[PDB]
């Protein structure tokens, strides 16, 4: 069995970027989860960007490749407008 | 650049019971007269520990479209009890409204949906078999979670 | 109580914010999402900061979402349940 | 006289005390990113608070804070930048007898902001007024936001909140192909077409050929040399993410003044627009306001108080972390705030009381 590194974003990192959602209290067991949703994220726009840059082919992916991977992510709001 | 763009999603039977079906005043707004239709589909969130108790409650199909702004009704049978657990069917879960365009997805709605016992006495005591009879829907038509993707139309 | 904790009151907000998850950590985690993705390819280090925005602004959005449906539970302490219902509310992912 | 300034706006009838505290002109860094090979364009900075509250009317002493904004005003050889750099309520305007229900912070806003542009208005200098509208609970006053009758604007509605704020202000000049004024809108996330939405109903009746409102930013304007890197093109408010990303991009230098990510401007705000403060799911706003013309201080009103650098620092903290939650603490905090001002200027009271004269 080998080693996550999913497992080292640390949990007073994700007390903070709940602070900063609104949340006023967490659940001690609710971290897993966290990282489970960052990991799963992260990995989707990073299987985008790559593929992008791949296409491309380039050796090196940049950050307007990264835009492009987000672009596909969709825009998310609150009500219409 | 969207062709067609939500302006307005307005919830007419709220709270209505679970078992009511779902209704709701949709207005959107089109730039140009397209060739194919619009897809609309509503799927209800039996249980958020996965997706598979995920029911499409009906599919409309809208076509051809105005230009200009749009409204109209849209209908949809209430959920299934016998893909729904009997646990999480009562308290907090969610509901999926998804407009695509050929096929292809470019507007995905969220609502939140809170099943409340019409009685604070059965809140209190739930009983082990779920009471439908007896079991309002509340959806909050405050705060719509919207999504837009951008798709190649025509 | 299984280790729950309040998380210090906001009095008041700022325009602009730095990125709280740590880089390197960050960074280690990316690279290894792309091995197990098999690719010989590397990211910038401004494509890994961009990365690191969108990961967290899509955290911070969620939470949101997780403390509206936690309130709606008439709670005060988000859940798991709640964070899979935010991540169903978006439209997953 | 700046009490004058805002008498003539709020409706008949309606009594506010005011404080407006700024300081002295004194120099600064340059709020743009100077040239390979050059150095900085010399800055003087210039801060300005405004504080506006009413009575509660259980006398006369009770006295509660309604409305607070700061301000930054910079000044170089060719550019007078005034940006706003805060804006907040506490929404106890509801205890006010017999409220007009009136936009009267958006007119508070206008007033002030036109009362600075007017008194800083230098001959034949480029004016410029900057601001980034972000729709968060509480910016100024903590403990505020549990008070129900806070009206908190989401994004949308702050962003045309601002540009309605900024509209007429605009159209006290001349259009721009008899000094030229013209607007900057920029909502990263949004298309020309959806930024169009944000603008004044004024703004669809137009001239077609002579625009007011444009979504794009003043790149000509802001600089007489676009041969420049990109770094030097953007100015670097403080609290800004705008700021951050700059310093960001700033740190992959070593070509000079060119970036590695970013090539152009058009490539920054591209970028821009997938930043961790434009895109949590909240729209945002970057407004600008571009003015063309081809004791020594304006204002007099017993409501000022020019403080040092220091002083100032001190009085606006002092203000801002405080407890708003209750009307009693809002009103405490009030009083404590005053008192505290009135020490840092040697005087026994700061503030003074404005009543509106306009009843169209
Ligand atoms: C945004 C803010 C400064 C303005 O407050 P405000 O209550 O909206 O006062 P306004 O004069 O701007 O009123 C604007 C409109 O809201 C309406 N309104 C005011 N108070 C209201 C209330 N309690 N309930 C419902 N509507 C209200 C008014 O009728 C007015 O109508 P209009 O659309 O024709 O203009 C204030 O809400 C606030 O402090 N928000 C939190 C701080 C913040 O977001 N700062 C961002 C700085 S970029």
């Amino acid at each position: 069995i080998l080693r996550d590194n999913i497992q080292g974003i640390t949990k007073p990192a994700i007390r903070r970027l709940a602070r900063r959602g609104g949340v006023k209290r967490i659940s001690g067991l609710i971290y897993e989860e966290v990282r489970a949703v960052l990991k799963s994220f992260l990995e989707s726009v990073i299987r985008d960007s790559v593929t992008y840059t791949e296409h491309a082919k380039r050796k090196t992916v940049t950050s307007l490749d990264v835009v492009y991977a987000l672009k596909r992510q969709g825009r998310t709001l609150y009500g219409f407008g | 650049m969207s062709v067609v763009s939500l302006l307005g999603v307005k919830i007419v039977n709220n709270p209505a019971p679970f078992l009511a079906p779902y209704q709701f005043e949709i207005t959107f707004e089109c730039l140009e007269q397209l060739q194919k239709d619009l897809e609309w589909k509503l799927t209800y969130v039996g249980s958020a520990t996965s997706s598979e108790y995920d029911q499409e409650l009906d599919s409309l199909l809208v076509g051809p479209i105005p230009v200009g702004v749009n409204k109209f009704l849209f209908e949809a049978d209430a959920p299934d009890l016998k893909r729904i657990p009997t646990s999480e069917i009562l308290g907090v879960t969610v509901i999926l409204l998804t407009c695509s365009y050929d096929g292809r997805e470019f507007v995905r709605v969220g609502y939140y949906v809170n099943n409340e016992y019409d009685s604070e006495e059965l809140t209190q005591d739930p009983p082990a078999k779920p009471i439908i009879e007896r079991i309002r829907r509340n959806i909050l038509a405050e705060k719509p979670r919207v999504t837009r993707f951008a798709i190649k139309w025509d | 109580k299984p280790g729950t904790v309040a998380l210090r009151e906001i009095r008041r907000f700022q325009k602009s914010t730095e990125l709280l998850i740590r880089k390197l950590p960050f960074q280690r985690l990316v690279r290894e999402i792309a091995q197990d993705f098999k690719t010989d390819l590397r990211f910038q280090s401004s494509a890994i900061g961009a990365l690191q925005e969108s990961v967290e602004a899509y955290l911070v959005s969620l939470f949101e979402d997780t403390n509206l449906a936690a309130i709606h539970a008439k709670r005060v302490t988000i859940q798991k349940k709640d964070i899979k219902l935010a991540r169903r509310l978006r439209g997953e992912r | 006289d700046l009490g004058d300034s805002l008498a003539k706006v709020l409706p008949t009838g309606v009594k506010v005390t005011i404080r407006h505290i700024s300081s002295a002109p004194s120099p600064c860094v340059a709020l743009f990113a100077a040239p390979p090979g050059e150095e900085p364009e010399s800055t003087f900075c210039e801060n300005h608070f405004l504080a506006v509250s009413i009575s509660p009317n259980e006398n006369e002493e009770s006295e509660v804070i309604i409305f607070g904004i700061e301000v930054l005003v910079y000044g170089t050889a060719h550019l007078t930048t005034i940006f706003v750099s805060k804006a907040d309520s506490t929404g106890y305007l509801h205890l006010l007898k017999n409220a007009p229900k009136v936009s009267l912070l958006r007119l508070i806003s206008n007033a002030f902001l036109s009362f600075l542009v007017q008194t800083h208005q230098r001959p034949g200098v480029r004016l410029m007024v900057s601001l980034f509208a972000r729709a968060q609970n509480q910016y100024l006053f903590p403990g505020s936001i549990e008070n129900p009758e806070k009206h908190v604007l989401d994004d949308r509605g702050l962003i045309k909140w601002w540009c309605r704020v900024i509209d007429p202000i605009l159209r006290e000049y001349e259009p721009e192909t008899k000094s030229s004024a013209t607007a900057f809108l920029i909502v990263p996330g949004c298309d020309k077409f959806e930024t169009r939405g944000f603008f004044p109903i004024t703004a669809r009746s137009d001239g077609k050929d002579r625009p007011r409102w444009l979504n794009s930013y003043p790149l000509h304007q802001l600089c007489d040399n676009p041969n420049a890197p990109p770094r030097c093109l953007v100015p670097r408010f403080p609290d800004d993410p705008k700021t951050r990303f700059l310093i960001d991009l700033d740190d992959e230098l070593p070509n000079s003044g060119h970036w590695r990510s970013v090539k152009s401007l058009a490539q920054f705000w591209e970028m821009m627009s997938f930043r961790q403060e434009c895109s949590a799911g909240r729209l945002v706003g970057f407004l600008w306001l571009v003015i063309n013309p081809p004791f020594f201080w304006p204002d007099t009103g017993r409501g000022h108080a020019v403080l040092s650098e220091e002083d100032y620092k001190a009085a606006i903290n002092f203000l801002i972390d405080q407890d708003f939650n209750t009307k009693h603490k809002a009103i405490a905090s009030t009083k404590a705030w005053a008192e505290k001002v009135a020490s840092l200027a040697d005087q026994l009271w700061v503030g003074q009381r404005v009543e509106g004269r306009n009843a169209t």
